[PDB]
RNA sequence: UUAGCUAGUAGGUGGGGUAACGGCUCACCUAGGCGACGAUCCCUAGCUGGUCUGAGAGGAUGACCAGCCACACUGGAACUGAGACACGGUCCAGACUCCUACGGGAGGCAGCAGUGGGGAAUAUUGCACAAUGGGCGCAAGCCUGAUGCAGCCAUGCCGCG
RNA sequence: UACCCGCAGAAGAAGCACCGGCUAACUCCGUGCCAGCAGCCGCGGUAAUACGGAGGGUGCAAGCGUUAAUCGGAAUUACUGGGCGUAAAGCGCACGCAGGCGGUUUGUUAAGUCAGAUGUGAAAUCCCCGGGCUCAACCUGGGAACUGCAUCUGAUACUGGCAAGCUUGAGUCUCGUAGAGGGGGGUAGAAUUCCAGGUGUAGCGGUGAAAUGCGUAGAGAUCUGGAGGAAUACCGGUGGCG
RNA sequence: GUACGGCCGCAAGGUUAAAACUCAAAUGAAUUGACGGGGGCCCGCACAAGCGGUGGAGCAUGUGGUUUAAUUCGAUGCAA
RNA sequence: GAGGGCGCUUACCACUUUGUGAUUCAUGACUGGGGUGAAGUCGUAACAAGGUAACCGUAGGGGAACCUGCGGUUGGAUCA
């Protein structure tokens, strides 16, 4: 707090580091789906939640949350990952982006389409 | 060994189950979740406020 | 959680060299020089005007435009030259690619378009020298992928339906 | 080409996200800790405004969401602008070098500081007042700014430098006072244990109870003598010294 | 206050001192309770003092279990 | 003749070569601990005097929390 404390060694701020580092500050990344399953959730949730361990271009090998109902995401599927946290899955966090390169969107959704890769339906 | 690694060839080829009659049955109660919170500062909290949102 | 570093090193006399001062270089003499006011070593990094955020101080940042710097496949070298150790100049060596009659030769888009690749992702192998500017020229004029424009994309801002 | 004029026809042109709270906007149906949502809290186990659909609405609009990244909010690195008894935070204590800081008076110097001026701080950018594209974006004239640096001129309260001082800080000297303050060497008394011996005899010791153990080879008890080590009842005190 | 590295130590270890990963807390003080093999006071057939019981027997009755075609359903600590 | 050029030669030097360090990245049988999960086994250490007051430093011991010795602290209840 004294001036000359402060003088010789300053302020050192906080470092922070991301929580997505396997995107690399990139806003998505293409992956490989090494493995295409389901996981239970920690307590208090319980599902099976529908998860890839997907190996990245960049070398890394993540986990990452499939969202939406239903999906066709198998092994080699090659799909984007767009970071986001799933809290209730320990491990998992990036989000499988729906609708891009092998992901198809979810099948029969009217609503909230576009984070779902949907076209809007036609009459 | 090698009757072993073929058992688990067998299950790669005709595992699946063929449903009916069952040999015996088992009566438990379990394999999703037996969680109930217990922790009612949560759940109730939220009600709470929630009670004064509304009123 | 890098504490010692430094022998042309620090200084001097003299000689040499430069467009020019200088250990810039050489001989010899001195035994110095740097370092907790962070030397040295390691990692990262072009710098700035600025940009974003912020009440401010600050924090981050350095795309576009402009000033400075550095580089021209990689490692060196000089030559010409007012100016270079020189993007589309030269010599050597290396990796790669190509030609060869096998003796030997050729090339360098980090110029403008463009191609393969990498990537989540970034455009047309366009028109013109008509304006501005530049090189040469007495001048006309020639050259100018600078630049002026056009093409593509909702990428941003703004306007309108 | 901009721009201007004429024709016909509403013609050719609205999507995205969200509606549990934070957050503006709630209902039904499907479903039942499944499917799935989620930025935090959390929703989901049969009446779910939180999941999926519809109606409605809300925020945005040729955009709208998600993700990535920076700053903010974060006074959550507190220079402005934090805190340390117990929430994280006072070195175990002191001595002390570098460093920071410095009682009080005059004079000098004028470094810091201050006033002014000069040179500069490229242009663009931000900002202000105007102008031009039908407006805006955009372009653009002038200005202010660029909080900085150097030079000169001047000011002297403060800090700094220098010279002299002064005694209130600090320090010495004189006489005493109290103290388990420290080091060294002696010494005393009580007690423990042991050894020797006397008497004496059937238990001693121990615990909640017991047993292990010590005892007829005489314990335990009591007395005398001897040896040795350690700590100093009372004083003794929310007393002292450090 | 751990690893690694440095210094120190005869050794024990001391000192300096991170990171990955992970949770939405962790904490401090105080408040209301409850709880205590904490304390105090009072009371209950609570113990004590007494009397007679149940548990053994046969039977009634209900229940659990079992069986069956069904042995209808409920109650199922004290408080079935 | 002077002088130049070529050649030759020495100096400086890039490629490259050698030896030995260093440092950093990955990896490695086996191993140390850590976190998380499911809540399984042994105990019940701490929380009340938590039933042996707890904790701090150290030493030793022990399936494990821990136990005991020495010093310290109150961040200890009770004392009617
Ligand atoms: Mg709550
Ligand atoms: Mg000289
Ligand atoms: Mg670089
Ligand atoms: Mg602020
Ligand atoms: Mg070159
Ligand atoms: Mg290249
Ligand atoms: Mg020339
Ligand atoms: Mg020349
Ligand atoms: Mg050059
Ligand atoms: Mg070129
Ligand atoms: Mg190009
Ligand atoms: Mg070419
Ligand atoms: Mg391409
Ligand atoms: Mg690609
Ligand atoms: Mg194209
Ligand atoms: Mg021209
Ligand atoms: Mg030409
Ligand atoms: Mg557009
Ligand atoms: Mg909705
Ligand atoms: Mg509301
Ligand atoms: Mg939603
Ligand atoms: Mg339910
Ligand atoms: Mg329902
Ligand atoms: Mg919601
Ligand atoms: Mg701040
Ligand atoms: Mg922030
Ligand atoms: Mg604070
Ligand atoms: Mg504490
Ligand atoms: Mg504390
Ligand atoms: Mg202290
Ligand atoms: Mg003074
Ligand atoms: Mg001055
Ligand atoms: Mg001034
Ligand atoms: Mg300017
Ligand atoms: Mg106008
Ligand atoms: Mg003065
Ligand atoms: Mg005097
Ligand atoms: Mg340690
Ligand atoms: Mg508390
Ligand atoms: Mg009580
Ligand atoms: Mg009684
Ligand atoms: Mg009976
Ligand atoms: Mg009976
Ligand atoms: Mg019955
Ligand atoms: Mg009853
Ligand atoms: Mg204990
Ligand atoms: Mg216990
Ligand atoms: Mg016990
Ligand atoms: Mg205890
Ligand atoms: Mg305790
Ligand atoms: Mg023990």
């Amino acid at each position: 707090a004294t001036v000359n404390q402060l003088v010789r060694k300053p302020r050192a701020r906080k470092v922070a580091k991301s929580n997505v580092p396997a995107l690399e500050a990139c806003p998505q990344k293409r992956g490989v789906c090494t493995r295409v399953y389901t996981t239970t959730p920690k307590k208090p949730n319980s599902a099976l939640r529908k998860v890839c361990r997907v190996r990245l271009t960049n070398g890394f090998e993540v986990t990452s949350y499939i969202g939406g109902e239903g999906h066709n995401l198998q092994e080699h599927s090659v799909i984007l990952i767009r970071g986001g946290r799933v809290k209730d899955l320990p491990g998992v966090r990036y989000h499988t982006v729906r609708g891009a390169l092998d992901c198809s969107g979810v099948k029969d959704r009217k609503q909230a389409r576009s984070k779902y890769g949907v076209k809007r339906p036609k009459a | 060994q090698q009757l072993a690694e073929q058992a688990q060839n067998h299950w790669n080829n005709h595992t699946q189950v063929q449903r009916g009659n069952p040999v015996r049955t088992f009566k438990g109660t379990d394999f999703k979740s037996t969680y109930v919170e217990k922790s009612y500062k949560k759940e109730r909290a939220e009600a709470k406020r929630e009670i004064k949102l509304v009123v």
